[PDB]
């Protein structure tokens, strides 16, 4: 079928410019009119300008007014979306679009390009040992968790009792404190197996290669 | 420009319940495209056309409006039905989204196991301090957290993050992390932080002691 | 033997009847039933030389005529006798028939065979005569005439020799299923819609015959387009002929496909051949999904074209949309199959498509044409870069003169349809009294008074002298007071009307005092001065006040943007109404709606009914089409408030149809017909075709212009039409003409090609902005700045040149009109002197006319410096809402840049007002006229490029400050100005240049400075220059014969710089060595290649030891631009220059042998060996001999005589006095010192190393020495 690809998850300075691409496939590249949205956490999602890839069309929306331009490589079939004076708040997951029939979706979107802008360097996250209080010990189950705290940039994954354990744990979502990335998550276990038996959290995070584990303690 | 407002922002329905959502827009145009969005994935046209249903659809989904009033109308609610979603429309330029509701669950409101750990001594070796606690799978999201040092209450330092509606029983977990310095963490003995629901009046306080 | 006065109908042409008895007036044709208990009836009867007649019936029988049952009916009136069988009678009676059966045969009526359709869809159907399809309602909102998917199995024409249905508002069938039809044509088409909108119908889903079938009028709905069905779905379509007027402006998001004959062409078995037709097809495309074919297009499903050949063209909004000549979209939704793509065989068009490619929208490596043909239009499609920029996809098979010939493959030409229905006037004698020489007089005065005994419309005749104009034939006069045309009779009854105006067919009319000398309720009659005739505007005097008092107040309760209104009005929901801007029209006409519904009913039908029922048959007449009254009214007076001297033609055109003849027909009528035409048809700029559809055949009248052209013989004769056009516009047009007697003379002719007259170009045809005469003429105030000049038609916006400084009031009104006369100067002199250069009978294409439009960009006075506002539409600017906006010309509008379609130009870097950007109006001209225009008759370099023939070659310099050998033919400077210093350039054009010899004459000399001071330099340089100065100094030019996409050929040879090597610079030893290395100096020049047709011009004193002549037929950008500037320099520009940069000598290159294959066409290649011998044969055998002659002949001429009268201060801010460069030796030896000092210590960075640079500064002190010692460059011995 059509399958579109867009460009890797990239990051960016403020005050800068970048260009990011759509892969294509199963369809007439040119034939099918392309389109291009920005995806920001905080707002809905908000279109920002379709591209005719034949003839290299360009239509913009006057948010986007100069700030971006489209260009198309129809030999490669794969679009290329150009962004200039880029700022924290371009930050965000992009997604090219194929119109059939008057309409951008479902087909097709791309898997996504989460473009981000920044001025802060990578940074590896800060991990502590999480549970209990005064009573959540006593029941069948206390969970135990490790910090992801002030690190740069996204992506993360982690690994409990030193990788024995991946599952019962829940993930939590992630949110942003003075400019670097925090994020956490749980090991739901049996209390009766802890702190009588013992977990380490393994997490590897490839941008800043972190691998450090923090062992928890009652 | 035309706008497009969905409402409410947020609905909880229990399975087999009738769900709508309202969305208005600024000008009046012949056809709305609806989109279904999962959390954190791209999202994909459910109706389009303002009544065209998208394929890979279930009946019960439906969509009417005229003039600048237009709706979704799903006649019952399912798990898979918890989404985004938003009346697109690209009838005029420039092509504008729906302002965004997304569906969720009608569940009962479970009362949470709540959490409090210390600072750790490579946290301490670093000069700083992070204590942090959860909020066992309780609903409904609505909770609120205080903070204390030496069991005296504090509102700074503090970060709180929730978690979103589950998946398996969707109820929601929760963490919030008390940080001060090591000076702050070895002056107070004590650390507390206690969660407030409707489902147990009495607020649920843990804590752990710094000689423990 | 006196006869008495009394009402009498003389041109009875029918009878018609309708009754209130259902509280609806219906028409009772037949079948009207034994004489009903109550007669509520009220009889309207047609005339075909007057307004239907109305009377309620005062008795019906029904008797049986020849034991034949026939209704009969009576009225009563006041005075209605009729001459009966020769026989007078008292009151007006008829007998209506019973019953017809020609509906069970379809060939006499059309709502009869709309009828006979819907009873049977599966028939075979014939026609009698050609008909009018405008019997049928329309509907309020019905689709198409039959609802019907499956009809028309054999709808035939043969049984005729040809017959055809004109006025269709509507597709015919709607959808065809196994359905055979051919030999049906339709005229007067005008369906638009919504919907997928087909000519014939919307689809043909099985096989369907359409053969022989030749549909033409207008044709263009909001959604789909095809020329005969929406789509072609497995149907067999041949033969077939569609020309008419197809554009969808609409901006609709869907990919609406439009064709020729089908918008989609989706049929395996299906194919499309042999088939003809024409359009004035237009679109935006928007979408590469939306495709327009030219001929049907979106070729799918193996749809095969057997030799079809269309001539129509293509004016297309969107260059990113895919659109073609022959082919929208090979490609397919299914799998890429050579064959599903479709066939085109034996396929021609002369489309001049814009934005669109020549013949298929879609290219793939397996196009499925192997017969392309292409005729010579234009195919330029704009890139809309940063910069603007227009150019063809040079991808199309093209073809020469023999287009006809190509059109004798095409097998049919048409058929000749007869004429639809007459129903003629037959046009009295055979009466007490009547002489034959009067007889005209009689038919002219039955004109005067209607419903008069035939007797005593004869009696009045008799009163008439020998010497009376009613001898001259008299067209139908018209009554007004003061000239206010008055329409009112029920206001200004009472009153005398001033004069009465006898139009006649000479077009011209004669004034008579009128007076109410008699009053009569049933009529009011007037005095015809001395003379003693008596005079009766055509009214009865009923009582309208009645229906006044209903009528306004539901039509008073209207809205612009109703939606009601929208419904009505052929428009979608989504669809901005702006086009229409007539927001401010609907809100003036409500305002005046009493006075203006008072001018409406006051002639618009003949009733004696006293009885009020009567009355309210006309009431229901206006609420129906209320929001359209508004509508129409609103149009109508928004494009006719405009008055020919004293007299409003709102009132001529609106009422009063008659003047023009044709009074039969209802002007109440004619404005709610006009509100429903639909907004394709009521779009400003359509305003010129709704002359056709709506203005036309109800004033019995051909064009716009013609019966305006009529009107200046009926009002302000002796001033001429043209004068009455300039006169009365509020815009300020100026008209300068050239100082030759000869051209000034012409401008004199009003007849076209030489008339100056902006009138009359705009009227001219070949002009697309002929529409732009209504907005003009309404235009509130001057916010047009308009000017005329040879060849041009200059327009522009107050409001663009408005900005601090330039205040809105007086003070720009005051610059701006100032600046235009200053502009229009310089333009006229511009062209006054291409005219001089001109003696080569090319004078033929001389006055071309384009456009000068502004970037719209419509300031503000608060605004510090020019705006770079788009104001694309719906602005408070009057010039956008008042002219440019109604009069649509949708542009690319650049930020920064002025382009040219080749039809017309455009300024947004600069203004049409400004004094530079008169240079860029020049560049413009050099962009377009140059085809056949500069050059003489013979196309441009096969590579030479079409922006390559300016920047150096052809354009004013951009400033006199500015150093580059050029004309400066468009900018004329005082002498006392201070522009004097360093002015560079010529300061008089046009006194200096009287012919192109005296040209010829300027640049020798002027090129003789120019290589005396280029020996100067080279022999101080290969003589006194270090080994390391001599790397710098110098640089080496070579050429890249590189493949270019346009071309499969790589032959076009591009010239490219880099620094000559060391080993090189050694090896010098000579100036010949310089003119062997073929290296010039690097001083204003850097290695970084020049692109072709890129932006490379010559600087005033660069020096050039290069010739580096390509034998291939392109040599480059500098050397083809430098070598054509000493080819000037050496032979006329006809004579030399024409010859290297137009390809003429592509024959004599066949009959040489040399060919470059153009457009997959086997075409003739041109080279400068070859072009080097035609202009010199044996003189010089290469151009190294020809530029070494140059040089020796030159050594002589420097050596022999040179004047001591140099004297410069190239010297710092201190002013030096007097060089007094007597002798060239002593020139050199200041020149050897300054430029070994140039030589040391150089900067050769940072910027401006020449004009700081000391031999440049010693280059331009002995040059500038020369042009101020010298009247002109004419001689420097």
């Amino acid at each position: 079928e059509v399958q579109l690809q867009q460009s890797g998850p990239e990051l960016e300075k403020p005050g800068a410019s970048m260009k990011i691409s759509c892969k294509a496939s199963g369809y007439s590249f040119t034939g099918y009119n392309m389109n291009w949205v920005k995806q920001s956490n905080g707002k809905s999602l908000e279109w920002i300008g379709s591209i005719d890839p034949y003839t290299g069309g360009s239509n913009y929306n006057q948010k986007f007014m100069g700030k971006a331009t489209l260009t198309v490589d129809k030999s490669s079939s794969t679009a290329y979306m150009q962004l200039k004076s880029l700022t924290s708040e371009d930050s965000a997951v992009y997604y090219c679009a194929t119109v059939v029939g008057r309409v951008y979706a479902m087909d097709y979107w791309g898997q996504g390009t989460s473009v981000t802008v920044s001025s802060a360097k990578t940074t590896p996250p800060s991990v502590y040992p999480l549970a209990p209080g005064s009573a959540a010990q006593t029941n069948s189950m206390v969970t135990l968790g490790c910090l992801v705290k002030g690190y740069f940039p996204e992506p993360v994954t982690v690994t409990w009792n030193s990788g024995s354990l991946s599952s019962g744990v829940h993930t939590f979502p992630a949110v942003l404190q003075s400019d670097l990335y925090t994020l956490s998550s749980s090991v739901t276990v049996p209390s009766s197996t802890w702190p009588s038996e013992t977990v380490t959290c393994n997490v590897a995070h490839p941008a800043s290669s972190t691998k450090v584990d923090k062992k928890i303690v009652p | 420009e035309e706008v497009l407002t969905q409402s409410p922002a947020i609905m909880s329905a229990s399975p087999g319940e009738k769900v709508t959502m309202t969305c208005s827009a600024s000008s009046s145009v012949s056809y709305i495209h609806w989109y279904q969005q999962k959390s954190n994935t791209s999202p994909k046209l459910w109706i389009y056309a303002t009544s065209k249903l998208a394929s890979g659809v279930p009946g019960r989904f439906s969509g009417s409006g005229s003039g600048n009033s237009y709706s979704l109308t799903i006649s019952s609610m399912e798990a898979e039905d918890v989404a985004t979603y938003y009346c697109f429309q690209g009838s005029g330029y420039p092509f504008t989204f729906g302002s965004g509701t997304k569906l969720e669950i009608k569940r009962a409101d479970a009362a949470p196991t709540v959490s409090i750990f210390p600072p750790s001594s490579e946290q301490l070796t670093s000069g700083g301090a992070s204590v942090v606690c959860f909020l066992n799978n309780f609903y409904p999201k609505d909770i609120n957290v205080k903070w204390k040092i030496d069991g005296s209450e504090r509102q700074n330092g503090v970060l709180n993050s929730w978690t979103d509606q589950d998946s398996k029983d969707s109820t929601y977990s929760m963490s919030s992390t008390l940080t001060l310095t090591k000076d702050e963490y070895e002056r107070h003995n004590s650390y507390t932080c206690e969660a407030t629901h409707k489902t147990s009046t009495s607020p649920i306080v843990k804590s752990f002691n710094r000689n423990e | 033997t006196e006869p008495e006065k009394k009402l009498e109908l003389r041109n009875v042409s029918d009878i018609e009847l309708y009754s209130q008895t259902n509280g609806t007036y219906r028409q009772h044709v037949s079948l009207d039933g034994i004489p009903e208990n109550t007669d509520t009836y009220f009889v309207k009867v047609k005339s075909s030389a007057f307004k239907d007649v109305y009377i309620p019936v005062a008795s019906i029988t029904e008797e049986k005529r020849n034991g034949q049952s026939v209704y009969k009916i009576t009225a009563k009136a006041e005075k209605l006798q009729q001459e009966l069988e020769n026989k007078y009678v008292d009151n007006f009676t008829f007998y209506l028939d019973k019953k017809a059966k020609e509906e069970n045969t379809n060939f006499t009526s059309f709502s009869n065979l709309v009828k006979a359709i819907n009873q049977n869809p599966s028939g075979t159907y014939h026609l009698a005569a050609s008909l009018n399809a405008n019997e049928v309602e329309l509907g309020p909102d019905e689709r198409s005439y039959i609802k019907d998917t499956f009809t028309g199995r054999l709808i035939g024409e043969k049984d005729g020799k040809n017959y055809a249905i004109y006025n269709l508002k509507k597709p015919l069938f709607e959808n065809l299923s196994g359905a055979t039809v051919e030999k049906l044509s339709l005229k007067n088409v005008a369906i638009s819609g919504k919907n997928d909108i087909g000519s014939l119908a919307n689809e043909a889903t099985n096989g369907t015959k359409i053969k022989q079938v030749h549909v033409d009028g207008v044709l263009a709905g909001e959604r789909g387009v095809g020329g005969l069905l929406a789509k072609a779905d497995q149907s067999s379509i041949a033969e077939s002929s569609f020309k008419g007027r197809i554009v969808n402006t609409y901006e609709t998001t869907d990919a609406y496909n439009i064709g020729g004959l089908v918008g989609h062409l989706t049929g395996k078995n299906a194919s499309i051949a042999k088939s003809k037709a024409t359009v004035t097809i237009s679109s935006n495309t928007n979408r590469s999904d939306q495709t327009v074919g030219g001929l049907a297009g979106l070729v799918d499903q193996d749809a095969h074209i057997q030799n079809s050949y269309a001539e129509g063209d293509i004016n297309n909004v969107k260059h990113f949309g895919k659109v073609a000549g022959v082919a929208g979209y090979l490609w397919d939704r299914t799998s890429g199959e050579e064959k599903h793509a479709g066939e085109l065989t034996n396929v021609l068009s002369d489309v001049n498509v814009t934005n669109g490619n020549a013949i298929t929208g879609y290219h793939y490596t397996g196009m499925k044409v192997a017969n392309t043909f292409s005729s010579k239009a234009n195919r330029v499609f704009n890139v809309t870069l940063e910069k603007d920029e227009v150019v063809s996809k040079e991808s199309f098979e093209e073809r020469g003169t023999m287009l006809d010939a190509s059109q004798i493959v095409s097998k049919k030409a048409e058929i000749n349809p007869l004429t639809l229905p007459t129903v003629e006037p037959l046009s009295f004698s055979k009466i007490a009294h009547y002489q034959a020489n009067r007889a005209l007089v009689y038919k002219n005065i039955e004109k005067l008074l209607p419903f008069y005994n035939k007797s005593t419309i004869v009696k009045y005749g008799n009163l008439v002298k020998e010497n009376s104009l009613l001898y001259q034939k008299e067209l139908l006069s018209a009554v007004m007071m003061k000239d206010d045309q008055v329409i009112t009779d029920i206001v200004s009854n009472k009153q005398t009307a001033n004069k009465l105006l006898l139009h006649y067919n000479d077009h011209s009319s004669e004034k008579f005092d009128l007076k109410y000398q008699t009053d009569f309720a049933n009529l009011a009659e007037y005095n015809l001065g001395n003379t003693g005739l008596l005079y009766t505007p055509n009214q009865f005097l009923y009582d309208r006040d009645s229906i006044v008092k209903e009528v306004l107040p539901e039509l008073q309760k209207l809205d612009y943007q109703s939606d009601a209104i929208r419904k009505t009005l052929g428009i979608s929901p989504e669809v901005k109404l702006t086009e229409l801007y007539l927001e401010d029209q609907f809100s003036k006409t409500k305002q005046n709606l009493g006075d203006s519904l008072k001018k409406l009913l006051s002639a618009d039908a003949g009733l004696a009914s006293d009885n009020s029922v009567t009355r309210g048959y006309l009431v229901d007449k206006i609420k129906n089409n209320k929001e359209a009254l508004l509508l129409g009214l609103t149009y109508l007076e928004r494009w006719y408030n405009f008055n020919y001297g004293q007299v409003n033609v709102k009132d001529l055109v609106m009422y009063h149809p008659d003047f023009f003849g044709k009074g039969n027909t209802s002007p109440l009528d004619t404005l709610i017909e006009l509100g429903k035409s639909g907004f394709n048809n009521l779009l400003a700029k359509n305003n010129v075709d709704t002359y056709g559809i709506s203005l036309a055949s109800q004033h019995g009248a051909t064009d716009l212009f013609s019966t305006l052209e009529h009107y200046r013989k009926v009002f302000l004769p002796n001033t001429s039409n043209n004068d009455w056009f300039k006169s009365e516009t509020k815009a300020y047009i100026v008209e300068e003409k050239s100082t030759i007697e000869e051209v000034k003379t012409k401008q004199g002719l009003a007849g076209t090609k030489y008339s100056i007259g902006v009138y009359d170009r705009i009227t001219s045809a070949t002009w697309k902005y002929r529409n732009m005469v209504l907005p003009l003429l309404t235009l509130p105030e001057r916010s047009v700045f308009v000017i005329s000049t040879m060849s041009s038609l200059g327009f522009g916006a107050y409001d663009r040149y408005r900005s601090s400084d330039h205040k809105a009031g007086k003070a720009l009104n005051d610059f701006v009109e100032e600046n235009a006369r200053e502009t229009a100067k310089r333009q006229r002199d511009h062209y006054d002197y291409w005219y001089r250069i001109l003696d080569e009978q090319s004078r033929e294409k001389l006055y071309r006319t384009i456009l000068l439009y502004d970037a719209y960009k419509f300031g503000d006075d608060t605004t510090s410096g020019k705006a770079t506002a788009e104001a694309k539409f719906d602005s408070s600017n009057p010039a956008m809402k008042n002219f440019f906006g109604p009069v649509g010309n949708k542009v690319v509008h650049n930020q920064h840049g002025a382009y040219a379609t080749g039809d017309g130009v455009y300024y947004m870097s600069y203004r049409m007002l400004d004094k530079d950007g008169a240079i860029t109006y020049t560049h413009e001209m050099t962009h377009d006229s140059d085809q056949d225009i500069y050059l003489g008759g013979y196309g441009r370099r096969n590579g030479l490029g079409p922006e390559f023939f300016a920047k150096g070659l052809l354009q004013a310099p951009d400033q006199p400050s500015d150093a580059t050998i050029t004309i400066n033919s468009i900018l004329k400077h005082s002498k006392s100005d201070s522009t004097e210093g360093s002015r560079l350039q010529v300061l008089d054009p046009t006194e200096r240049f009287q012919n192109a010899a005296d040209l010829q004459n300027y640049v020798h000399n002027m090129f003789d400075l120019i290589y005396m001071m280029e020996y100067l330099e080279g022999q101080s340089i290969v003589n006194k220059l270090s080994v390391y100065q001599k790397m710098a100094a110098l640089r080496k030019i070579e050429n890249k014969y590189v493949k270019d996409p346009a071309d499969g050929n790589e032959v076009y040879a591009t010239n490219v710089v880099k620094e000559l090597t060391e080993a090189e610079a050694r090896n010098l030893n000579s100036f010949e060595s310089l003119i062997d290395h073929n290296i010039l100096s690097a001083r204003e020049y850097q290695s970084g290649d020049y692109e072709r047709n890129g932006y490379y011009t010559i600087k005033l004193f660069a020096p050039i030891y290069s010739a580096l002549s390509s034998e291939k037929g392109t040599p480059g950008d500098l050397m083809g631009r430098r070598i054509a500037y000493e080819l000037l320099a050496a032979k006329g520009f006809k004579d030399g220059m024409v010859p290297y940069i137009s390809n003429q000598y592509e024959e004599d290159a066949k009959q040489q042998g040399q060919t470059i294959n153009l457009y997959g066409k086997e075409r003739g290649l041109v080279t400068d060996e070859l072009v080097l011998k035609k202009v010199f044969d044996g003189k010089y055998k290469t151009w190294a001999e020809f530029k070494t002659a140059m040089y020796q002949e030159r050594v002589d001429q420097f050596g022999n005589l040179k004047q001591v009268t140099f004297k410069d201060p190239t010297k710092p801010w201190p002013s030096y006095g007097t060089k007094t460069i007597n002798n060239v030796d002593e020139l050199q030896a200041l020149m050897d010192q300054a430029v070994l000092k140039d030589a040391e210590g150089p900067r050769w960075s940072n910027y401006d190393p020449e004009i700081d640079s000391a031999v440049h500064k010693l280059k331009r002190a002995i040059f500038k020495a020369y042009l101020d010692q010298t009247n002109d460059f004419r001689s420097s011995i």
